[PDB]
Parts: C-alpha cells; structure tokens; sequence
RNA sequence: GAUGGGGAAGCUCCGUUUCAAAGGCCUGAUUUUAUGCAGGCCACCAUCGAAAGGGAAUCCGGUUAAGAUUCCGGAACCUGG
RNA sequence: GCUUGUGACGGCCCGUGAAAAUCCACAGGAAGGAAUAGUUUUCAUGCCAGGUCGUACUGAUAACCGCAGCAGGUCUCCAAG
RNA sequence: UUUACUUAUUCAAUGAAGCGGAGCUGGAAUUCAUUUUCCACGUUCUAGCAUUCAAGGUCCCAUUCGGGGCUGAUCCGGGUU
C-alpha cells in the first residue's frame, strides 16, 4: 500500500516519449491493398452511368433468407447421389426395361450465363437471382434489361460465394428456377411479388439515375463548412 | 590499441565513480550538481505556478 | 467488429509455413563414393637427396600429396596408412604444380624405421 | 568543330563536386508533429567548419519524441549561435536567434535564415554566409507571406514555411582579395573544378565560337539569345542590357 | 555493380534505397520432438573494389649447394572452443 | 653532431587537413541467486585447434620495358671517417 | 477573359505518427432563454535524466511464483500529409 507510488507521466509535446497507440490509419499498405481500396474510392467520385446503379441496390436482409430457403430446397444433385442414381438407373434398364425413365423429374436451381440468357429469351424463367459482385460488370448489365423486356422478375442479390454454394460451386453470378414442385408455388408467388416492387417495378426510374459522386470525409466536411458559413445572413 | 581492450581486466578500463570510465571527475560532478538544482527548481516552479492560478 | 491493434506504421510480410523437400526420387540415385580417399591424398614419397637427409635428421617424412588436400586430410591419412602420429604438416606447391608435405612424427615414432618399412631408403 | 567546355560539363565525369570532407546534408529538422502545435527544445553540441562553403555548421541535438533516441540535426549556424546554447523548434517558440519558427508566426521585419520555400523542404534560400530573409507582409486569409530574398527578390511562399531566426554566420567572407592564383587553387580544390579559365577568345575555332582570327577578338556580338542551342550559348546569356552599371537596380 | 522497377524493336540503358508484403538475434515451452508453438526486439539493407589506407597475435640463436620472423632449439603471444 | 621516433607549443588557411569493420566503457535494472550452503570463466593456473594461396631469384650500363646482354626509362627503405 | 471542385495526370516528405469532424473543462460575448465564439484545454534562466506492453485506480481469476480486461491516454471517419 505505501510502497507503491503514483508516477503519472505527461505525454505532451516535450516530455514522456510517446506511448504505443493504434496507427492503423498510418500504415502504408502494399500496392495491391491500396489499388483495391482506391478502386471503390474512384468508382464513387465518378458519375457512374445510368444503366448501372441498378446494382448497389440489393434484396434486403429480411427477404434474403426467405428467398434462399426456397432455392436451398432444390439444390442441384451432388456427385455422390449422381453415382447412386446411374447405377440404379442402369439396373432399372437391365430388368425393368424402362426407356431411361426410371427416376422422376429433377428439381434443381438453374444457372449459367449462357444457359440463363437462353432461358430468358425463351420465356422459361419465373425468378432470377443475380450477383452484384461481378468483377467484369458487362456480363450482367443486360441481365436486368433482358428480364424486364421479356417480363421476367429478377433479384440482384449479394454474393457469388453465396450463389455458389447454392450451386455447389464457388461463384455462379446467376441463379433461377423454371419449374417448381406443386407445394412451393404458394411460397414462390408472393416471393416473386416482393422483388417486383424492388427490381422490376422500379426499373423505369433507375434507368435515369446516376450514382457515386460522393466525396470523402475531409471533403464532405469542407462543403458543410462552406455552405453554413455562407448560410449566415 | 582498441582491440587490446578485450584481453585487459575491468579495473584497467574504468574508475569506481558513476559514469566512471566514460566521463570526467569534474564533469560527473557538474551533472550531479546540475541535476539536483533544477529537479529542486522544477518543484519550486510547480508550487509557484499552482499558487498563481489558485489566487484567481 | 474492432480491428487488431497495429502499433507500427509499417506492415511487413507475414511468416508462412515453409515445407521441406523430399520430392519423389533421388537427385542421382547413387551417392558418389569418397572422391578424395586416403589413398588419393598421398601419392608417393620424395626420395631426393635433400628429402632423404631430412628423414634421418629431423624425424620428418617427406611426401608428395594431392593438390586438393589440406593439412587435416594429410594428418588423418598418414595416421590411417602408417599407424603413426603426426605432430605438424607443412605444405608447399612445387614449381611443377604439385604439392609436397613435410610430415613430422611425434617423438614416440622414428621416421627412419618407418621410411624403410614403406620400402624407400 | 568540337563540343565546347560548357557543353562538356553536363557529362559529369570530372566536373562533379568534391564531397569527401563535406559534413553532411545540412537540412532543417523535419516537420513531423511536435512543431506544428508546440515546440521541442534542442542543444547545440559543436559548430564546425564545412569544406566547400565558408559558413560554419551546427550540430543540434534533439530527443526523439517517439523512441528512446537522440536524433541529431545538421543546421547552418546563425551568427550568434554558440556551443551549449538551447534551441527551440516549434510554432510557439520564442522570437530569439537560434530558434526555428514559421514565417506566418513571426512579426513583420524579422530576420530569418535557412528558409524553406515549400513547407517541409528542410531547408532552402538564405543558406550562404551573411545572408538572411525579412518578412514584408502577411496575407492571413489564403495564408501567404511576402518576403525579400538575398538577391533582392520578393517571393510569396506558404505561411507555414519555416526558418531559423537571424543571419548566417561568416558574413563578409568575400571582402578579402585572394591576391594569388594558388589561393583560388585551394578555394576550388574542395568546391569543384571550374578553375582556372582559359579565355574562349584565346582558342581555336574548332574549340569555341570565339576562337580563331588573326587578332584575339569576339568577331560577332557576345550577347546571346535564349533560343540559342547548346554550343551557341557562350558569352553573356540573355542580357537585357550590358556595359557598366549606371543607375540603380530599377526593379 | 546485381535486385524491385522504368525505357529500348533489340544487343542492352537508367538507377543502388529507389512508388518492394525486401530481413534475423536472443530468450522461453515440450523434453510424442522437431523446432512447431509462448513472446518481445530490430529497420538498417546484395556484392565487388587498396599485397603503400584501416587491421588480433613471434623473437633470438643456429642451420642449406640453393629456403627461412616459415625448418631446428629455446622462449612467447593472439583468436576460437 | 647525423638519422629516426616522440612530447608540449607556435605559424598558416575564403585550404581547417577519409570511411568502415572491430574493440572497450558507461547509463538501465530483466533475471538469477545465499546457510550446511551458493555465485562469479572481465583474477590466476590447467586442455585442444588454428584451414587455403604466396614465399627461390633479379630488380637492372645483362634477369623488367625499349626488335638486343641498348650510354634511354622505371616507385621506394638503411647511409661510416 | 475571370472563376469554382477532386478522383485522373503533374511536384515534394516520412520507418506513411497525431489529419478531418465532433466531443469533455474555459480568459475575454449578448445571451434578450438558450448559447454564438479567437481559440484557451502538461515543456523557455541553466550543455544533467527521461527506454522495460506506464506507475496509480478498478473488475475478474483460482493463488503463486501471478495472469488478463478497462482506464490512466475522449469519440467517430480508415483519406499518410
């Protein structure tokens, strides 16, 4: 009790060599870190065209899981099960003599940008899931455009890695259904209606809206000072 | 010679006093004097300036 | 959530797990035999008149050794071949591009009775 | 012809600088954080001669504000600075010779030397012996400072540029005639090899524009244009007038 | 004079700390034990470049046809372990 | 007295007359420690090893360079009455 | 012709350390209810010293030999300036 004293040091300008702090702001990251950080900085200081800014607007958290409970039931068949059906299907050929019609219709989530574009052109789609994270954006900029002109409802949803595991891949960049079991139209119908009010119905407004253009904290604060100073009268 | 200060015992390379083998006898005395007077002057400035602010 | 605390203004390369090599097969499938043997370090003696005078006088053995040898190999080789102890080794590359060794035995051994044991005297 | 002596200087083969005994890069202290809001006290350890220049240099020692370290600075000594002095470097540092203060935070009419002309250069104009700067007038908004250079030039630089108050030591170094060729030999043994100088008129036409002819003469005008090329620019570059300086500066 | 890079059709030129994630030492922990794992410290920075610069330490006597501060006898010192 | 080393000074400079490896010291208090016993290898003594290449000779009115055994050229140390 | 912005491009600095905004305490202001500010908000007789995740306060642990969290040292924005 009495042997311990109280030092407290004075960390100001001239004494008390400074304490260790968090200089995470003051770290010179590798060039690859800076280029990707300034990749999105530069993309929001520029006037992004109006055919884009359809993206950066995504199905919300509440309706993400509900949209993804339906797609997750109809997961495309894995390799292990596919090995099981074929040896069963071949066996059914041996004595059942069925014309490769042993198993019923497959129900799985469709995908593939060359596949889905054909499905959209043939009116064989009723809900399209689209990832917003395509590094080449030109692969999808027409996908919201095809869906409206044909009349298909689409949902630009966050994440390829999450559209990937739905397909048992790493990325899919697209996902859809074209024919569903008789017990899921009740879930599908109202799910389609929700995305209409977000992506389909609002499309003819977003066709004329630009994005980005936002400034940095030090520059947004500057106009705040400039406007309020000039606001005095 | 500088390399030969490795094979020589410790009593040949330093003197007993603080800062022994490095500083002068009178220079060590000088910083002994200087340290005391202004570590006592600081606690004089410390009490003097707290009196001026306390009056106001 | 909150990030990790980084007290430095620098960021360095993290230490990764560096595995070893044992790829699939040997580099040469036969390790080489001993290149510099005890029989290759020492070729032959010098029996010149100057060299022979050294033998009886200074308990020194004069040998013609490999150009690739050093004094550790010469000391070990003399011990193996002749069962004698070397006190010191002196080397000189002769003006004909060959190495000569002055091998001095301990007082336990006499080079006179060893030189004729080899067969030169 | 042949390329001429002022053309051969840019190859930098034998016309480099002699830098074996030059002490270091005599710069100012860095503007990290402890001067822009406060100050930091420093000590002068020794003032030494610099080979190549005629102004002494000071060894100013500061404590590291971020490590248990004693980082030392190489300043150009102000006339009046002495070993053992205390040096204050900051924004609120007093107006005393030896202190390092910004131009925007010193009163008009101040004598300052070793003055940056962009904040953070660690040293710029008024470096030579007996040279200084004076502040003429501040422009507080869009912060600027109006100062006069040793050449007599008025230059506006950022208000937060720095400078040591006072004048460089060693003034009047040139009032003494060298009296001797070999005295100029030692002045330029440690500066550079720009001495001695054969005249260009005492040359051969292959070696110089001015060479040749039965008498030693220029032949054409020695006043040369700006647009002249390397090889033609020997003489009085870009001269507006010439002759003998009659009148004032008329600037 | 490499490197990271930047030019140059190109043989090659610039440039030596430069718009590099650039490197390694002490002590622990287990004594299935290799060093994974406890940790902290370090920010300079390839290398080559002087038998007259800098630099750890050997002296005397004797000895050969021809070698010796190197052999022999004696007497030392230095570095590393 | 000659030659050479060394010391304390003086004159001189708009000339003020290298760099690193390496070696030591100091400040600081991490840790480790004592009683039937601990600690220091900056004290002394005692043990082992010290690799590679060079080393002969001339060094010049004959061994180098000058077509050569050339009145030329070629850096330096010691210096008796 | 003048003029405005920052992310492109151009220039300079540091091991990219204290940038921007706001907030806790106020020397000097008229508040005409309820606060608007320049900004104040650890160092200047003196050639000493300032380093060990910082001592202190506090909450836990499984006591120990000590260990950890917060604060001491305002928060937010990741724009190095």
């Amino acid at each position: 009790n009495p042997l311990t004293h109280s030092t407290p040091k004075n960390f100001g300008i001239g004494q008390a060599v400074q304490p260790k702090r968090n200089l995470s702001r003051y770290v010179k990251w590798p060039e690859y870190v800076r280029v990707q950080r300034q990749k999105k900085i530069l993309s929001i200081r520029l006037k992004v065209p109006p055919t884009i800014a359809q993206f950066q607007y995504t199905l919300d958290r509440n309706t993400a899981a509900e949209t993804f409970k339906l797609f997750n039931k109809y997961r495309p068949e894995t390799a292990a099960e596919k090995k099981e059906r074929l040896t069963k299907e071949a066996a059914a050929v041996a004595e059942g003599k069925s014309k490769q019609d042993a198993s019923p219709k497959p129900y799985a989530v469709k995908y593939g940008l060359n596949h889905v574009v054909a499905l959209i052109e043939n009116k064989k789609a009723k809900l399209v899931l689209i990832a917003n994270d395509v590094d080449p954006i030109e692969l999808v900029v027409f996908l919201p455009a095809l869906c409206k002109k044909m009349g298909v409802p689409y949902a630009i949803v966050k994440g390829k890695a999450r559209l990937g595991t739905l397909v048992n891949q790493k990325t899919s960049a697209v996902a859809a259904l074209t024919e569903v079991r008789a017990e899921d139209e009740a879930a599908l119908a109202k799910l389609v209606s929700t995305i209409d009010a977000n992506f389909a119905d609002k499309y003819d407004e977003v066709k004329k809206h630009w994005g980005g253009g936002i400034l940095g904290n030090k520059a947004q604060a500057k106009m705040d000072k400039r406007a309020k100073n000039s606001d005095s009268a | 010679r500088p390399r030969q200060y490795a094979t020589v015992s410790k009593t040949h390379k330093t003197v007993s006093r603080a800062y022994g083998g490095s500083r002068c006898a009178n220079c060590v005395k000088e910083r002994i004097i200087r340290a005391f007077l202004i570590e006592e002057q600081k606690i004089v400035k410390k009490v003097v300036k707290e009196q001026t602010e306390a009056a106001k | 959530k909150a990030l990790k605390v980084r007290t430095s203004a620098t960021f360095r390369l993290p230490k990764t797990l560096k595995l070893a090599r044992a790829p699939k097969y040997a580099s040469k499938a036969v390790p080489h035999y001993n290149r510099l043997d005890s029989y290759k370090v020492i070729e032959q003696p010098i029996t010149s008149e100057t060299a022979m005078k050294k033998v009886e006088d200074g308990n020194i053995l004069v040998f013609q050794v490999s150009m690739k040898a050093n004094k550790y190999q010469i000391k070990k080789a003399v011990k193996e071949l002749y069962e004698v102890d070397v006190l010191k080794v002196n080397t000189l590359v002769r003006p004909n591009g060959t190495k000569k060794a002055y091998v001095r035995l301990t007082a336990d051994y006499d080079a006179l009775d060893i030189a004729n044991r080899i067969g030169y005297i | 012809g042949r390329v001429i002596r002022n053309q051969r200087k840019g190859a930098g083969s034998i016309f480099t600088s002699h830098t074996r005994l030059r002490q270091g890069a005599a710069k100012l202290r860095t503007l990290d954080y402890a001067e822009r809001h406060g100050y930091i006290r420093g000590i002068v350890k020794q003032i030494v001669h610099d080979s190549g220049r005629g102004a002494p240099l000071a060894k100013v020692v500061f404590r590291d504000p971020y490590k248990y370290r004693l980082r030392e600075e190489i300043f150009i000594a102000n006339e009046g600075v002495h070993t053992g002095q205390f040096i204050y470097a900051g924004k609120k540092a007093s107006l005393n010779v030896g202190n390092v203060l910004p131009l925007g935070s010193v009163p008009e009419g101040t004598i300052v030397s070793n003055v940056e002309e962009k904040p953070g250069d660690r040293g710029a104009l008024a470096r030579a012996s007996g040279n200084y700067v004076i502040i003429i007038g501040h422009n507080p908004d869009e912060n600027k400072t109006r100062v006069r250079l040793p050449s007599g030039a008025k230059k506006v630089i950022s208000s937060d540029a720095r400078g040591v108050i006072g004048v460089i030591a060693g003034g009047g170094r040139v009032d003494k005639p060298l009296l001797k060729a070999g005295r100029a030999f030692h002045k330029y043994r440690l500066k550079r090899n720009s001495w001695p100088k054969t005249r260009g008129v005492a040359m051969n036409p292959v070696d110089h524009p001015h060479g040749g002819g039965n008498h030693q003469h220029i032949g054409k005008a020695s006043t040369i244009s700006r647009g002249a090329v390397s090889g033609q620019k020997a003489g009085l570059i870009a001269a507006r007038r010439t002759g003998l300086l009659r009148g004032s500066q008329k600037t």
